[PDB]
Parts: structure tokens; C-alpha cells; sequence
């Protein structure tokens, strides 16, 4: 009541080690880091594959 | 008389409880079906069931 | 050699000192201001996590380090020289800056000062963890037994902010 406390129960489907993505978890950051909010173009990254492979469904 | 088995499944839940009960040693790679790490957990030796929650998560 | 370098970077509590020689790089003068900037907003920025405050020597005059410090001044950038003028304090240099995680408040930033015997002596005291040399500093009496030493070889700020992974390209 005095304050305002919004929180976010989240759970990690992976890890960016640089310009890079690796599926994985057991990885705990640190508390008081910064969280930023995902573009759309690192998402399409994901959910891709090589273009001798890819099938869009939808 | 000099016989060993090696049973290799994708599916342990599906397979007879029969011969996968007579198994004492384990390689256990990751499990995906609620099924079947319920049935391998049930099957390890007890000192083993509280390390038997990294299934899901070896990589 | 970027890469090799990417590890020990990656880490938020981790004390790293530089002993940039303003002769070796271009434009030393418009840019060193900048590239503190944007190191320190990068490096220096998180008020819990990050907890070393960086040291930056340079091979100059004690006289022409007022004119940084004042450059520093005017952009809004809190640091410490330990020189009230000819004259170099060492309780004020070797000194934990003042931090109040209400307001995202921090003494001071960065360490700033010369290459004399006192400031040479006031490292040694204090040591670092990662020692950066540019342009091939003396570091003789520095008693480097301890810190990994990791010489680069640069000639403009912009491949400097490349290795220490603040830019993509050069």
C-alpha cells in the first residue's frame, strides 16, 4: 500500500552468449540486474532454421 | 550362466516392468514425458532420488 | 584478439586499471573524455553489482591533467584526481567512493591521475586484478606479481572500444 510492487514470476529458455543463441538453463543471474524487453528481430532468430530447411506454418 | 542385457529405450514406461525391474545400473540421458521420469524415479535406488530431478534438465 | 580478451570482461566485480599513453592514440585530447563516457556506461554503471572503481593513468605533466579534469567537470563526470595542485595526497586517492543505492548515487566514478612515483606506489598498495598498457608504457615498478598483464597494441579510440567489447565493428 505505501509503495507500488510489481513482479514477474519468469522462467529462462536459453542464454545469448554473443550474437549468439544456446538453448539451455541452471543459469542464475544475479540479483539487481537489468531486465530489457525482447525485439522483434532477435525473436526471429529463434524459430528459424537454414533456408534449405524451413517450413513456415504460421 | 554368463548373459548381460542392455536395454535401450526411448519409451521406459512402455516397456515390461519385468525386465527394466531387474536392471541395477542406469544411464540415464534426458526425459521429456512426466511418464516416464516418474517411472525411472520410482525405479533408481532411493539414495539416487533426490539427484533424479536433473533429468529434464541434462543437456 | 577481441575475443580473447571477452572473458574477465564479462564479469561485473572485477577491478581493471589502464595506463594509456595520450601520445600513442590520435586525437587523444577530444576522444579520451568520450571513450571514459562510454565506458563507464557500460562498465561502471550498475550501483550494486559493480563495485571496483576503474583507474585510468596517463604519461603527462601534472599540470595538464587540471585541463581533463575540468573537460571531466563540464560533462558531468565525478571523479578523483588525489592532486590539490603540485601536490599528491594519497588518503584521498586510495579512498572507497560513497554509495547510496536509493537515488542510483556514487561518489565518484573513475581514477583518473598521473604517472608518478606517488600514484605508481598508490597502485602497488591497492592492486588490481587486470592491468590494460596502450602504447607501450614503462610498467617496471609496478610490481606486477598478481595481475594479468595484457599489453594492446591500438591507434585510434575506435579499435580500442572494439576490443573491450563496446563495439560491434571498427
Amino acid at each position: 500500500k505505501d509503495e507500488d510492487i510489481f513482479i514477474l514470476t519468469v522462467q529462462p529458455v536459453g542464454i545469448f552468449k554473443g550474437e549468439e543463441f544456446f538453448q539451455g538453463n541452471s543459469m542464475l543471474p544475479s540479483p539487481t540486474e537489468p531486465v530489457f524487453l525482447v525485439e522483434d528481430d532477435i525473436l526471429n532468430k529463434i524459430f528459424s532454421n537454414e533456408k534449405t530447411k524451413i517450413f513456415h506454418l504460421g | 550362466y554368463g548373459l548381460s542385457l542392455m536395454v535401450v529405450s526411448q519409451r521406459p514406461s512402455e516397456v515390461s516392468d519385468t525386465i527394466l525391474s531387474q536392471c541395477n545400473n542406469f544411464i540415464n540421458l534426458r526425459l521429456t514425458n512426466i511418464n516416464d521420469q516418474n517411472y525411472i524415479k520410482n525405479l533408481l535406488p532411493d539414495n539416487s532420488r533426490s539427484i533424479s530431478e536433473i533429468l529434464p534438465t541434462l543437456g | 584478439r577481441k575475443n580473447q580478451l571477452v572473458p574477465s570482461l564479462n564479469i561485473n566485480s572485477r577491478s581493471r586499471y589502464f595506463i594509456i599513453d595520450p601520445d600513442t592514440i590520435d586525437n587523444f585530447d577530444d576522444e579520451f573524455i568520450l571513450f571514459v563516457k562510454d565506458y563507464l556506461d557500460k562498465y561502471n554503471s550498475k550501483i550494486k553489482l559493480h563495485t571496483e572503481t576503474p583507474c585510468f593513468i596517463l604519461k603527462t605533466d601534472v599540470n595538464n591533467l587540471s585541463e581533463y579534469h575540468k573537460r571531466f567537470v563540464s560533462r558531468n563526470i565525478q571523479i578523483i584526481t588525489g592532486y590539490i595542485g603540485d601536490t599528491f595526497y594519497f588518503k584521498e586517492f586510495n579512498k572507497e567512493p560513497k554509495r547510496i543505492i536509493k537515488d542510483n548515487w556514487v561518489e565518484f566514478k573513475a581514477r583518473i591521475s598521473c604517472n608518478s612515483d606517488e600514484v605508481i606506489k598508490c597502485i602497488n598498495y591497492k592492486k588490481c586484478d587486470d592491468l590494460y598498457i596502450v602504447g607501450g608504457v614503462d610498467v617496471s615498478l609496478l610490481d606486477t606479481a598478481d595481475v594479468n598483464i595484457e599489453n594492446l597494441e591500438i591507434n585510434n579510440f575506435r579499435e580500442l572500444k572494439y576490443l573491450l567489447s563496446m563495439l560491434k565493428e571498427i
